[PDB]
């Protein structure tokens, strides 16, 4: 599922701004 | 047409009243921007760390004389200098002192000492939207719309002041005691009447034209609103991948997929916000914000009532009294050491 793909991305936690 | 005479006259008058409000709001902002050490560290008891960044940390504090609780952002000056964020820090303080809006956090005190800069603002006790979204999974469309309408009004306000926000995401949105949104972080906000060019933001929320290294304008905030609405309603953002570079390829592709449970009205709004083509993106057209506020997905939204905070929130966070921090995660507690030698004094003279 798309949700499973989201989990698989590993970016499910708090995201930093780019630097 | 779509509106009869009564609805059309009501809408037109409402839009005119918004103009009159924003004109007065701009005048008040500029007066405060033109003419802004209002406390000291031993005026507060430090209670608990509420959040952390590369700058330092945000702590719950109690103002000793008054007993009131506040959130105190502590920035290590040497860290700020090393991170090349001098201008961001001074600009954030300058914005927070000057703006006034029910969904923008109120700064109460600011001061500095040999080592740190301090911003004391209202304590927003209901936690990050991010935690609530990940815990609940996704928000219903009415729940997402309640939040979205607050961002629309907040961006309508900031853009009338020529401020681009540039870092919208659930992580930057706090929930107050009445279930309404508070925006606190302005580290990437900038006064931009025309265009600007800095690569900044968070990968999932970057507009294509930022990724593509173009000169861009306030329409990047309306793209970020599309990402936010999508993430609130889906529980995940429209563009994700293992690494930022792959997220960027998806963003610029012009393609977006929607969960089957998204309403048609929602998908239509999102296709118009997540529009790569600037000549077609809602929020960037001749009709301005009105294309968004008058969209079918917002038809049930009473914009004045949202502004007045008279809508019953779909979610009221757990509030066990003042100074309660149960809606916030635990962070490792460092120590606020203050050097006997002044650091970076010249760089932060205006703070
Ligand atoms: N104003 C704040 N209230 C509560 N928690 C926070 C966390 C980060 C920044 C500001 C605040």
């Amino acid at each position: 599922t798309t949700y499973a793909d989201f989990i698989a991305s590993g970016r499910t936690g708090r995201r930093n701004a780019i630097h | 047409g779509h509106m009869g005479n009564a609805a059309a006259a009501k809408k037109g008058s409402e839009q005119e009243s918004v103009k009159e409000f924003l004109a007065k709001a701009k005048e008040e902002f500029l007066k405060k921007w033109e003419s802004p050490n209002t406390a000291q560290l031993d005026h507060f008891d430090r209670i608990k760390t509420l959040g952390t960044g590369s700058f330092g940390r945000v702590m719950l504090v109690k103002h000793k004389e008054t007993g009131n609780h506040y959130a105190m952002k502590i920035l290590d000056k040497q860290k700020v200098v090393k991170l090349k964020q001098i201008e961001h820090t001074l600009n954030e303080k300058r914005i927070l002192q000057a703006v006034n809006f029910p969904f923008l956090v109120k700064l109460e005190f600011s001061f500095k000492d040999n080592s740190n800069l301090y911003m004391v603002m209202e304590y927003v006790p209901g936690g990050e939207m991010f935690s609530h979204l990940r815990r609940i999974g996704r928000f219903s469309e009415p729940h997402a719309r309640f939040y979205a309408a607050q961002i629309v009004l907040t961006f309508e306000y900031l853009h009338s002041l020529d401020l681009i926000y540039r870092d919208l995401k659930p992580e930057n949105l706090l929930i107050d005691q009445q279930g309404y949104i508070q925006v606190t972080d302005f580290g990437f906000a900038k006064r931009v009447k025309g265009r600007t060019w800095t690569l900044c933001g968070t990968p999932e929320y970057l507009a294509p034209e930022i990724i593509l290294s173009k000169g861009y304008n306030k329409a990047v905030d309306w793209w970020a609103l599309g990402v936010l609405i999508y993430e609130m309603a889906a529980g995940y953002p429209p563009f994700f991948a293992d690494q930022p570079i792959q997220i960027y390829e998806k963003i610029v592709s012009g393609k977006v997929r929607f969960p089957s449970h998204f309403s048609s009205d929602l998908k239509d709004l999102l296709r118009n916000l997540l529009q790569v083509d600037l000549t077609k993106r809602f929020g960037n057209l001749k009709n301005g914000v009105n294309d968004i506020k008058n969209h079918k997905w917002f038809a049930t939204t009473d914009w004045i009532a949202i502004y007045q905070r008279k809508v019953e929130a779909p979610f009221i966070p757990k509030f066990k009294g003042p100074g309660d921090t149960s809606n916030f995660d635990d962070y490792e507690e460092e120590e606020i050491r203050v050097s006997i030698n002044e650091k970076c004094g010249k760089e932060f003279t205006e703070f």
